[PDB]
């Protein structure tokens, strides 16, 4: 640098000062579980928000046993998700949030079409995209309590004829993960974390927890290379 | 109605436009083409001294 | 009989030379040695391609039967050589640590893994070694013995003294602390990977978990069934005397082709059993 | 944008002072911070330059090894401590904030200047203020001559010289950076033009105000060596 | 009756499409010596980003350009010695576009958080804070550009495009004639028009000081992501998802040129246009970036090295150099 005049010199050196800022800011963030979150208002996603907290997407930064979490909520966008899908090419986990009760509501619309039946679709298309292959999904199911007395008050066998089984609370949440589990296409590269929704916090918190933890696990390995 | 009404509209707007000939407008886009080509550093290559960026 | 172990030592030397310098410009070329894991490893194969590249020497002077070399490079082939074992011993124990806390300490893998960490967690390890080494290096000397030059280590009185704490030392050091690492490490790796509940429930993942176990179990077995006669040979000669004999020299020079053997298979089974490189030897 | 400076007052030569300068409402950790001194009826010197986050640290040889610069960047403050004092050192010491990029403005903003009374370079660029001194009447349009020891055209094309007003009892603003472009705030009278070795600054439709002595100033290398210094009156 | 009055209109306007053109724009450019094979060699590369860069945009002056990532920060860097200049750190995370202003002055993003910020270069504190805040979008930030300090265009994901007055903080002229997101926006040289290309495969022309769709565009059959202006402001290049770019002439009114190849089936992120407008680059899904003749037809170059997936590409105001940002974090000047 004895060609590079006095001003070319302090530019440079500004340069590696920003370099550096830049540096520490992406150590900063290689700490950081950035978790994608989906679902709707019926879902009961709002809540799961309010409980692990402690306009286009809404950020609810926390810390969990020293660990530093990221959660956005892309769904108040109204705008086509296949534009922006790609944008969250680098996230741990997709937490998917519906309601258990979400079948007996049916939407006023021209037509008469099941809500759960349209959550299946969107959980279908969500999986199984081209972006998402190798990312895990996280499967909240709310209003347990109201999805047994709603079970026990009105049958399944209403809104979808091939379910034969009876009306038992236990049985039919079973058979609903058995079927959002079934809905994926690629088991072999992509675990789903199915889990029934608590009102005490610590037990979603320490779920979602787990399961981060296990893909942090997959992605340690992946760098040593044992997979 | 009053969306579909103002897209009537703006298509009868639309319509109602100044055609002009292909060809016209091909010689337009071949004689700017012609005439910037020289300028242009990307068709034509420039000498690595004038060039300011050059190997570091 | 002579012929025949030297035709070993040379057979041995080519080997591990090729996969050392292999597995190095492979790293070089492709994976830029941005990540700790590869770091490591193009530390053991630096590691094993010096101890190859001193083999030859310790093959002539077997051969020959008295070393023409010099003092001087008797001294750089001992040093290298000692320092070369030590080095490869810790980057294999460092590389267990490593794992040990990515499978079992996730959340703090990610603060404690980085490439500057193991840039230094590697300089350390040679810094250590530098230690075993360079003592060596001075203490060792050429003494003629019968008419014939014999490059060897030589200890100021009292001789027996150093010679027992070395060998002890060296013995505890390079076999008894590494098995231990690498066992309790890898073992609570494993069943850490057990309870994870990714592997399990289905068979094709089970089929991957046995894999990764059943590599687990050939890096510590290949390294433990290595290292252990050549080991247990030296203590067992050092504690008791025994008249010299064709069978005694054969055996002891095939304990140290099997260390060498194993200074050469490390690298083929870490790299080439490795994920990444193999994905990149895929490709061409 | 404020700077102001503590830590004058009297010295005995062979004592020692520490100078201390403390900057409000700017982001004092991302600029380069100067050390400029004034002799009572004598021109501008640079003492010394300390880089943003502390990389790099230059003096001039007459200060070298006796004055050292330090920065603290949370408590926003520029330190200069100075050993052994000379007589020679009696003078007004300014801080001065400059920023180094790509179109930047460094030397932009001058600091108040305290003063210190010590009571009882052929390789380096000279920079020639060939008169002293001009009357002028407001109205007219008057150049003033600068000259150089080195062309000041660098291989980018980017000449490094500085032009800077003195109003009399007040701080030096900078003018024109770099020959060819005006400082933010200063308007359109003044205007740089000339060549390597030969500078001219003009001022179209002066004004009394605009009244004040005028310095060229060289950065090529260090050490910064100023010009004499032009003087306007009425 | 307004169904069939429309689609009336529409056959109508076709149909005077159809009798206007009367001789090909290949037919026509066939005679013009071709420009054979196009190699531009690696000049500068820019790291540092650690995130997959979305958009860049270049100065007027030739030399800075401002780039985009998601990691949060806007990057300004010096084109031509590789040091940065400026690194701005972002208040959402996510950002999809970035425009630098022709003077210089300001620099405005926008993403995913439904605002476009305009940040000061020129503050005299020296710290580049947050000037002003465009919110009053429904959807994503797609694309923004600078017409002057004080007025710049944007478009949303909620079907429309916008004109805001940063002194003001309000959009002084809304545009909404498109069905689907608008994903791009391009200005003209006089910037009294500007087109933009939406999620219904049709682009549509309007007009700044007046405020109506002046002209629509159809032709695609996929998305259009990218759209510019051909240097003289009288024609456009639009890139898609269905592995083609097209030329639209304002004046003609009508689908000029089809610029495809067989082997990709990749759509087109980004196009821009050289000096003299006959060179066309386009970046493709391929992990490569190609220059097309635009009155040939045919593919003078190809730009390798990209290993990510392109997302921006733009040739400098002079002509001098094309830098093209990708998903890998290097940002690479093709000369
Ligand atoms: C005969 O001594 C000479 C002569 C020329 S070099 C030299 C020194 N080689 C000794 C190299 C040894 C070795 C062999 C295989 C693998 C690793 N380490 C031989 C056995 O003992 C050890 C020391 C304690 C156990 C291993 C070193």
């Amino acid at each position: 640098g004895c060609t590079l005049s006095a001003e070319d010199k302090a530019a440079v050196e500004r340069s590696k000062m920003i370099d550096r800022n830049l540096r520490e800011d992406g150590e900063k963030a290689a700490r950081e579980v950035k978790l994608l979150l989906l679902g709707a208002g019926e879902s009961g996603k709002s809540t799961i928000v309010k409980q692990m907290k402690i306009t286009g997407i809404v950020e609810t930064h926390f810390t969990f046993k020293d660990l530093h979490f990221k959660m956005f909520d892309v769904g108040a966008q109204r705008s086509e998700r296949k534009k922006w899908i790609h944008c969250f090419e680098g996230v741990t986990a997709i937490i998917f949030c519906v309601a258990l009760s979400d079948y007996d509501l049916v939407l006023a619309e021209d037509e008469e079409m099941n809500r759960m039946h349209e959550s299946m679709k969107l959980f279908d298309s969500i999986c199984n995209n081209k972006w998402f292959t190798d990312t895990s999904i996280i499967l909240f199911l709310n209003k347990k309590d109201l999805f047994e007395e709603k079970i026990k008050k009105s049958p399944l066998t209403i809104c979808y004829p091939e379910y034969a089984g009876s009306n038992t609370y236990e049985e039919a949440a079973a058979y609903i993960q058995c079927q959002f589990e079934d809905l994926n296409k690629r088991k072999d590269t992509k675990e789903i974390y199915t889990h029934f929704t608590c009102s005490t916090d610590t037990k979603n918190v320490q779920f979602v927890f787990d399961a981060v933890t296990d893909v942090i696990i997959k992605n340690n390995l992946k760098d040593c290379g044992l997979f | 109605i009053a969306q579909a009404r103002k897209l009537v509209e703006q298509l009868k707007m639309e319509a109602n436009i100044d055609r002009i000939k292909v060809s016209k407008a091909a010689a337009d886009l071949m004689a700017y083409c012609e005439a910037h080509a020289k300028e242009d550093p990307l068709l034509t290559p420039v000498p690595a001294s004038e060039n300011p960026f050059r190997e570091k | 009989t002579a012929i025949t172990i030297m035709a070993l030592y040379s057979i041995v030397c080519v080997v591990g030379l090729f996969g050392n310098f292999l597995v190095m410009y492979v790293i070089v070329r492709y994976t830029k040695m941005k990540t700790a894991t590869n770091i490591y490893i193009f530390n053991l194969a630096l590691a094993d391609a010096l101890a190859t590249s001193t083999l030859p020497f310790q093959s002539v002077n077997y051969l020959m039967g008295t070393w023409p070399f010099g003092t001087i490079l008797c001294k750089i082939v001992i040093s290298i050589d000692y320092y070369n074992m030590f080095t490869s011993i810790w980057t294999l124990c460092t590389m267990s640590v490593d794992r040990y806390i990515a499978v079992c300490h996730p959340v703090k893998a990610l603060d404690f893994r980085t490439p500057r960490n193991a840039k230094i967690i590697n300089v350390c390890n040679w810094i250590l070694s530098s230690a075993i080494g360079l003592p060596v290096m001075f203490m060792a000397t050429t003494k003629y013995r019968q008419g014939s030059i014999d490059c060897t280590l030589t200890f100021s009185h009292p001789t027996w003294y150093w010679e027992n704490l070395l060998k002890i030392c060296v013995f505890i050091f390079a076999f008894i602390m590494p098995v231990l690492i690498i066992t309790v490490c890898y073992g609570l790796m494993i069943l850490r990977l057990k309870s994870v509940r990714m592997l399990s429930g289905s068979k094709e993942k089970d089929r991957n978990l046995r894999r990764i176990t059943r590599m687990v179990l050939v890096v510590v077995a290949v390294f433990i069934v290595c290292w252990t006669p050549i080991h247990i040979y030296v203590i067992i000669k050092a504690l008791v005397t025994i008249p010299e004999t064709t069978f005694q020299t054969v055996s002891w020079h095939f304990c140290i082709a099997l260390g060498y053997t194993n200074s050469c298979l490390n690298p083929v089974l870490y790299a080439f059993l490795d994920e990444n490189f193999k994905r990149c030897f895929r490709e061409f | 944008v404020q700077l102001v400076e503590s830590g004058g007052g009297l010295v005995q030569p062979g004592g020692s002072r520490k100078l201390s300068c403390s900057a409000s409402g700017f982001a004092f950790s991302s600029f380069g911070m100067h050390w400029v001194r004034q002799a009572p009826e004598k021109g501008l010197e640079w003492v010394a330059y300390i880089s943003s986050g502390s990389g790099t640290i230059y003096y001039a040889d007459t200060v070298k090894g006796r004055f050292t610069i330090s920065r603290d960047d949370p408590k926003n403050t520029l330190f200069l401590q100075m050993t052994s004092l000379r007589s020679e050192d009696t003078a007004m010491y300014y801080c001065v904030r400059s920023i180094y990029y790509y179109g930047s403005s460094p030397f932009d903003f001058w600091g108040q200047g305290t003063t210190l009374t010590v009571s009882a370079g052929s390789a380096d660029i000279v920079m020639t203020q060939a008169t002293s001194s001009v009357p002028v009447t407001p109205g007219e349009s008057v150049s003033i001559s600068c000259r150089s020891s080195k062309s000041l055209l660098h291989s980018n094309g980017n000449t490094y010289l500085y032009w800077f007003l003195q109003r009399p009892g007040q701080s030096p603003q900078l003018l024109i950076y770099r020959m060819s472009n005006l400082a933010s705030g200063v308007p359109d009278r003044f205007s740089g033009s000339g060549s390597g070795t030969a500078f001219t600054l003009t001022i179209s439709r002066l004004e009394a105000e605009d009244v004040g002595v005028y310095y060229c100033m060289q950065h090529l290398e260090y050490p910064l060596t100023f010009g004499a210094g032009t003087k306007l009156e009425l | 009756q307004l169904r069939q009055e429309a689609e009336q209109l529409k056959n109508q306007i076709r149909d005077a499409r159809k009798a206007c053109a009367d001789a090909t724009l290949s037919q026509i450019t066939n005679n013009i010596d071709p420009v054979g094979r196009i190699q531009m060699r690696t000049r500068r590369t820019l790291r540092g980003h650690l995130a997959k860069i979305y958009a860049m945009h270049w100065g007027t002056d030739s030399r800075l350009l401002v780039s985009a990532s998601q990691d949060g920060k806007l990057i300004i860097w010096d084109s031509y010695t590789t040091n940065k200049v400026h690194a701005i750190p972002l208040r959402s995370s996510w950002v999809m576009t970035c425009a630098y202003a022709p003077s210089g002055n300001y620099v405005a993003c926008g993403g995913l958080d439904n605002i476009c910020s305009i940040y000061n270069l020129k503050t005299r504190e020296g710290n580049v804070r947050v000037s002003r805040e465009l919110a009053g979008h429904t959807g994503y930030l797609s694309c923004c550009r600078f017409l002057d300090d004080n007025q710049i265009v944007t478009s949303s994901g909620d079907t429309t495009c916008a004109l805001w007055d940063i002194e003001t903080g309000q959009q002084t002229t809304t545009f909404t004639g498109h069905t689907g997101d608008v994903m791009s926006l391009s200005l003209a040289p006089d910037t009294r028009l500007f087109v933009s290309g939406a999620c219904d495969a049709s682009a549509k022309l309007w007009d700044v000081r007046e405020g109506m769709c002046r002209q629509t565009f159809t032709g695609h059959e996929s998305d259009i992501n990218a759209i510019c202006f051909f240097p003289n402001g009288n024609a456009f290049a639009t890139g898609s998802d269905d592995a083609t770019c097209r030329l639209f002439d304002l004046r003609a009114d009508q689908e000029l040129m089809t610029y495809s190849h067989d082997n990709i089936i990749c759509g087109i992120t980004s196009v821009s246009f050289s000096k003299s407008g006959r060179l066309l680059l386009a970046g493709y899904d391929d992990f490569n970036c190609n220059v097309w003749d635009a009155l040939k037809a045919d593919r003078a170059g190809v730009l390798a090295g990209h290993d990510n997936r392109v997302s921006c590409l733009g040739v400098t105001d002079d002509g001098m150099a094309v830098a093209t940002g990708s998903w890998d974090s290097f940002l690479k000047i093709w000369n």
